[PDB]
């Protein structure tokens, strides 16, 4: 989302972001991370930030 | 040549060893769906499932009987057990015929496709309908397409997408009946 | 440079090429139908890169016509 008032509704997807980037993360798999909405590059950031652009 | 045997049933078990267990395993989109391709029946005789579908409408899912679809090699038409066929499709117009009764929608280009099943699943993005285009304004700007012919092979594409909609969108405001 | 239709040649992604259009069919709609094609046809977000990890530059989009038809 972009305004932050939802109750961890972008934090849970958050959660199932790494859940699924570790799944497929099989082989040493190229990721590039990407975020629609402001509520999401202060999130993901703190989980997974060198791979993220 | 498949060594990566992926879907949604074998994501689930996979995912329940590397994940946490505290989470229940993300959705899918085939989830949402019960109307496969390679689901053997789905045509019961002469109408068949068409489900014309639009980014902002779902403008028909119901069953007709034949369908012209405006190919990029011309017009077709599509019965009940046809072919199966990925059809890209140019701005033309799309007749939904399901007996006596036919419905013309213009459409701007967009894929058709048809399933081993027999389900049509026309993918357009813009579907108005032949009653609400004005037949004016549309040679005020095909003209003007005809006009601007610069160098520049990205505007050159856009213009032909230009003269090319028009021109199949007056020859289908004439000779209505 | 590449091989295929002629949008794709020319450098233009299927997207754009179908969204122009897209864009081109609702300017000649009636206009009882022509102006609430005009919502589906605006464009308003932003975008910033991120190569460091905090950092990025910008770019905002806030047309309401269409998808542009020059070169991005």
């Amino acid at each position: 989302s972009d305004k932050g008032l939802c109750g961890g509704l972008n934090s849970n997807i958050t959660k199932y972001t790494r859940a699924t980037l570790a799944t497929t993360e099989s082989e040493g798999k190229d990721v590039v991370v990407v975020s629609i909405g402001d509520k999401g590059r202060s999130q993901l950031t703190r989980i997974e930030s060198q791979r993220y652009q | 040549e498949a060594a990566a045997p992926a879907g949604p049933k074998e994501f689930t078990e996979v995912w329940n060893k590397k994940a946490p267990s505290t989470l229940i395993v993300p959705e899918f989109p085939s989830n949402y769906t019960a109307v496969k391709a390679v689901g053997e029946g789905q045509v019961h005789g002469d109408a068949f499932p068409v489900n014309f579908y639009t980014p902002h409408s779902i403008l028909s899912q119901a069953q007709k009987d034949t369908v012209v679809l405006p190919g990029v090699d011309g017009y077709f038409g599509v019965k009940a057990s046809h072919v199966p066929t990925i059809a890209q499709l140019k701005p033309g117009v799309v007749e939904l015929h399901s007996g006596a009764e036919s419905e013309k929608f213009f459409v701007s280009g967009g894929f058709a496709f048809v399933h081993p099943n027999g389900v049509t699943d026309i993918c357009v993005l813009e579907a108005a309908t032949l009653d609400q285009v004005d037949p004016a304004a549309v040679k005020s700007a095909l003209a003007a397409a005809s006009a601007a012919q610069p160098t520049d092979e990205f505007e050159q594409a856009a213009n032909r997408a230009a003269i090319e909609l028009y021109s199949a969108l007056e020859s289908a405001v004439e000779a209505k009946a | 440079a590449p091989s295929g239709p002629f949008y794709r040649v020319a450098g233009m992604s299927y997207l754009r090429y179908s969204n122009i259009c897209a864009d081109l069919l609702r300017n000649v709609l009636k206009e009882p139908f022509k102006a609430k094609a005009q919502a589906r046809q605006a464009i308003h977000f932003r975008q910033a890169p991120y190569v460091d990890g905090k950092a990025g530059a910008s770019k905002v989009y806030e047309l309401e016509n269409g998808i542009p038809k020059t070169a991005n």
